[PDB]
């Protein structure tokens, strides 16, 4: 039964790994420097040039 | 017998797993703004070419 716990354990640890991983991924989304920035920088820079 | 169990009480009917709903994943997306450019000044006409 201790095992079982222990397993269990683990189990509450991947889920807040996957919650930080997923935690990661929308601040990446929030950064500064992201997919709008780029777009405008390369239309931008499409038609100027 | 009333409940319908053995002897030493164990349940005569297996009960039923009820296996749960379980979580589901989250989704985010990007969000715009749009702006105007500013007041155009009247360049002071200097002298130089």
């Amino acid at each position: 039964k201790i095992r079982r716990e222990a397993a269990q354990m683990q189990v509450e640890y991947q889920e807040t790994q996957q919650a930080h991983t997923q935690a990661q991924l929308e601040l990446l989304q929030r950064k500064f420097t992201n997919k709008a920035l780029y777009s405008w920088m390369r239309g931008k820079l499409s038609a100027i040039y | 017998l009333r409940h319908n169990l053995s002897i030493d009480g164990q349940p005569l009917s297996l009960a039923i797993y009820a296996e749960p709903t379980d979580p589901k994943a989250l989704l985010t997306s990007m969000v715009q703004a749009s702006q105007g450019g500013s007041a155009v000044l009247p360049g002071t006409l200097s002298l130089y070419r």
